[PDB]
């Protein structure tokens, strides 16, 4: 809908931090809205942006697109200002027809959810261990 | 969503001191102009204290003004009033408001507590 | 934020007069926040305009964009409804960079509504004097 | 007016500091004048100028201009005098044309005072959030 | 000498007419200094500027030069504010060289403004009556 | 600052005579600002020049030139006019990085004026005998 | 004359700063006579120079040249010994003919000094301020 | 600095005669039209005389207008008052006054002597 101020509850290895995120406009060539932390120093911010298909009449395939990007901050010593050593990216494409209804986008979205929550994934990725 | 839940509460004697806090989730804390609306027993609303965005310019009424005291803590997202001399009409409800985008507050959100 | 109505108090040289502005959307093809008077004819309206850009591969700086705009309107000799006479304009654009911290950025708007309120600026605008 | 000294109250996000500003004098070639933080060196000073213009053959209407800059200073190891990081940049325009009336122009003056200390314009200009 | 408010009496063809200029600054670029009346919009002000010039590389001469601008102004049919209609002007040059004693020049001033106020420049100015 | 009419005492030979200086302008071509003396006949009068460069925000040497000139008057048998036998020139410049405080400047200014009250330089100047 | 230590007293923004200068000889090459301050590592001493020219029979114009130039220093980190940052120089030239006397010369330099000391030129050098 | 001294001061008897003197730095003397105002030992301020830029134009009131006369020197820039027959009434301090850029003078620069 509207983009309004997202707060995220229970997140991390613990499940104890927020995120809280304000709307940062839509972008006009493309249609991708923003979202973004508010933290000083806008170089070192918790970023996501959502991008969803326009629908027109005659088009095929609906596209949905997730970005996440969290970088970290080094105080360099021998500067004043904290640069980027890292980032840590998320890129997730949802892909549908135009025959396809609703349950069937929820079924697919929750399923992603609960397998994020799964032990297979919090040990893929939080340890970086191949299933095998 | 704008969120308020204040703390403090309390039952106290005649002459004490108290701290009533507020939590203020929900929206960006520091741009806003916050305020303390108290519910008398009776069922009478009286404005409390208004302070501005950075905590500079506070305004009290006259039967407030030398003994209740308001401040910000905006990196806390906390709103504090502290009372003090207590004298028996002090026996209310205590709610936070978050004031309109304007010059003079007219009471937009307001906070269940205490 | 979020637009709501603003009411601007101690307006004028006396300092006694009061101007509400009610909201009126977003622009999503530029971005601009619009506000507005609460009259039937839109040319009478007094307005603001209020928009910010992020960086791109063009600028790399975050711009601020104030703009306000009040019409005058008399009705002439032989007209029945009034007619726009005159526009007063202003136009603020405040520029930074993504290595500014909060506090410069308000240290920098307080300045500008700070110098706004100074003997040599209201005899700047008001008499239409040069500082000599 | 006079190029006097300006002294800033109640500037920053806390509101409690100042500003002092001392005149350098106006430019035979632009016309503007400019004036300059107390204590100093060149090019690590807060700057204002502000100029006004008269019509003529190109232009029928007054312009009034202001015009703050400031820098930041980062000390450097291996130097002892500080460079500049970052500059800060805010410039306004007033355009009057010549039948306008000292009430006109005062209000526009007064209303962008009184809105620049509003919750729009806060979380517009520093934290760069827009408004949704 | 130092700009302060002229005040002019025994104006017009009775002779009992008063007016005040008050000073408006010089003007860096060009060295035209500049007096106008006491009015809001500046489209109806009677002003006066004066400069003088020095010799150059050009002209080899001091060059003294003085113009008087008064509108008249009227609301037409089915108009509020007044409008300027007409435009009375006036343009004195003076010029001397680098040996002239200033008893001359005052001779010259003098004598002018002796000229200004005989039976014959006042019926060939107020009358428009060509000396004959 | 604003240019004033100066008036210098205690000066000559003997520490009596004095130099009184009216404004005559600036050139707007490059911003020199003249004082001359009250004297008829303008090609006779003791002229001094002041010349500061502009601040601009990325200018590395600040400059300040100083110039004197008085002349002699010589009424030749056989002419109505004086002429110039003899000019007297001063030439004082003093230069500044954008680093330099305001009391490494002052110590300059105040320095070079003792050393003129000096009897090596009230020596040099006024008998002239090299030093050795 | 013959060249001595040489102390000024009441020197800076204040008044009370002295500098003590001892003779340092003169160049047999152009007659530059030098005086310079006691101060340990002779790269940063205060230096001035004097230069009058040779008293010919047929020289039609005498010339006398004055020159300061006082250094800053600065312990780099990361080093022994101290450079110099900054530099400030003043450079001033007389010129005379042949048939000016010893009023003349007199009254110049003590007018030079009369201004160094006036609050136009203690305005244009201790805070760059151009006249206008 | 628009600077203004008096000398002559006096005690004198009546019937007498005194030569009030005026200096005027800090401006163009010869531009300007000067004034005589003078202040009673009763603490009241009156008007004596004005003259023009170059000596032309003299005015004085009723009071003055036969035993008082005013001059000017523009190139010693002096101010002079010759004060004659003394009728005991004129036993002020005789203020020198710079007028206004004007047609009839209000004073705004004031020198105090006398």
């Amino acid at each position: 809908a509207k983009l309004e101020t997202v707060t995220l509850g229970n997140i991390g290895k613990d499940g104890k931090q927020t995120l809280v995120l304000n709307p940062r406009g839509v972008n006009p060539t493309n249609g991708v809205a923003s979202l973004s932390q508010a933290g000083a120093v806008p170089a070192l911010e918790k970023r996501v942006t959502v991008s969803v298909s326009q629908p027109s009449r005659n088009r095929k395939n609906y596209k949905v697109q997730v970005k996440i990007q969290n970088p970290t901050a080094c105080t360099a010593n021998g500067s004043c200002d904290p640069s980027v050593t890292r980032q840590a990216y998320a890129d997730v494409t949802f892909s549908f027809t135009q025959y396809s209804t609703d349950e069937e986008r929820a079924f697919v979205r929750t399923e992603l959810a609960a397998l994020l929550a799964s032990p297979l994934l919090i040990d893929a990725i939080d340890q970086l261990n191949p299933a095998y | 969503e704008v969120q308020l839940v204040e703390s403090g509460g309390g039952l106290v004697k005649s002459g004490g001191s108290l701290k009533l806090s507020c939590a203020a989730s929900g929206f960006t804390f520091s741009s806003y102009a916050m305020s303390w609306v108290r519910q008398t027993p009776e069922k009478r609303l009286e404005w409390v204290a208004t302070i501005s965005d950075g905590g500079r310019y506070i305004y009290y009424p006259d039967n407030v003004e030398g003994r209740f005291t308001i401040s910000r803590d905006n990196a806390k997202n906390n709103l504090y009033l502290q009372m003090s001399h207590l004298k028996s009409e002090d026996t209310a409800i205590y709610h936070c408001a978050r004031d309109s985008s304007g010059y003079l507050p007219y009471f937009s959100y307001w906070g269940q507590g205490t």
